């Protein structure tokens, strides 16, 4: 299918509390008009 | 930029029976950072043909950052699967919890109350309705702080109403029972029921068929115990109303007073 979604999926480094943009997504997705 | 690998981690044992067989306790291999990784197989799903619910709770719950909801950081996918990657939780389930307790002292279910009324204020401050909550769907951390889990029910709701009929039988709004339109006020109703689950043990509108639970739901029928006190009365009765416009905001859950009295620094 489209496994293929608007969500994260590039690797993380582990090691190393805002990465604050981010939810932003909520009220774009929203804000599509 | 560089994508996840399967090969990118450890698997250890499974996280838990049944249902929850899927899950495993999962390594990085290169930060040695400790993870839940859910583990779905592509053709049984498309098989049920709830691919696209997938995609909705992974689009939903990845984009959602708060202390008090699991993170999930991330997804990817080879020819068979789907992997998850999901914050662990070492404490387990509030299930588990109230199975081993019985029932929760009341410090025990504010404190829960507070944490979750945070969760789902922030979760509504993003148009998110959960539609789910139960104590299965509720994590603990290390300092015994609760996490929302499962948000395989949930949707971003930014303008109209929905139709869906979900979530768990007993802790299903009256307004999806009787087949009208519901809003984000669902969340408040299980809420209430999960409050009265935590004080109780069992939740308020238990029968031996579906059907007679679904009649005492909509007829708002229940009763509590005697030891149940009248702060806790009066919150769960506030929270357990038919007409959902009258049920609380979550800000004034979080200033209730039997709240206030009992929730932690
Ligand atoms: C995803 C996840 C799970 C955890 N932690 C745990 C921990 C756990 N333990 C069993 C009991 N002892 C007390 C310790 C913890 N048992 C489960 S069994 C379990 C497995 C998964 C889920 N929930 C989900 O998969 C949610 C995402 C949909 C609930 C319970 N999950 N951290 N993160």
């Amino acid at each position: 299918s489209s496994y293929s979604y608007d969500a994260p999926s590039d690797f993380i480094n582990f090691s190393s509390g805002d990465t604050q943009n981010i939810d932003s997504w909520f009220e774009e997705k929203a804000n599509l008009e | 930029k560089r994508q996840w690998a399967l090969e990118d981690f450890e698997i250890g044992r499974p996280l838990g029976k049944g249902k929850f067989g899927n899950v495993y306790l999962a390594r990085e291999k290169q930060s040695k950072f400790i993870l839940a990784l859910k583990v779905l197989f592509k053709a049984q799903l498309e098989k049920a043909g709830v691919e696209h619910q997938l995609r909705r709770e992974v689009e939903i719950q990845s984009h959602l950052r708060h202390p008090n909801i699991l993170r999930l950081y991330g997804y990817f996918h080879d020819a068979t699967r789907v992997y998850l990657i999901l914050e662990y939780a070492p404490l387990g389930t509030v299930y588990r919890e109230l199975q081993k307790l019985s029932k929760f002292d009341e410090q025990r279910t504010a404190t829960y109350i507070t944490e979750l009324a945070n969760a789902l204020s922030y979760c509504h401050s993003k148009r998110v309705i959960h539609r789910d909550i139960k104590p299965e769907n509720l994590l603990l951390g290390s300092a015994g702080e609760l996490k929302i889990a499962d948000f395989g029910w949930s949707v971003h709701a930014p303008s109209s109403r929905r139709t869906t009929l979900c979530g768990t039988l007993d802790y299903l709004p009256p307004e999806m029972i009787e087949g009208r339109m519901h809003d984000e006020k669902v969340d408040l109703w299980s809420l209430g029921v999960l409050c009265y689950e935590f004080l109780v043990g069992k939740p308020p509108f238990e029968a031996n068929t579906y059907q007679e639970t679904y009649k005492r739901i909509s007829r708002v029928e229940f009763t509590f115990p005697d030891f149940v006190t009248e702060g806790a009365r009066d919150l769960i009765s506030r929270l357990l109303k038919h007409n959902p416009s009258q049920r609380p905001m979550l800000r004034e859950v979080l200033e209730h007073p039997w709240i206030t009295a009992n929730s932690s620094k």
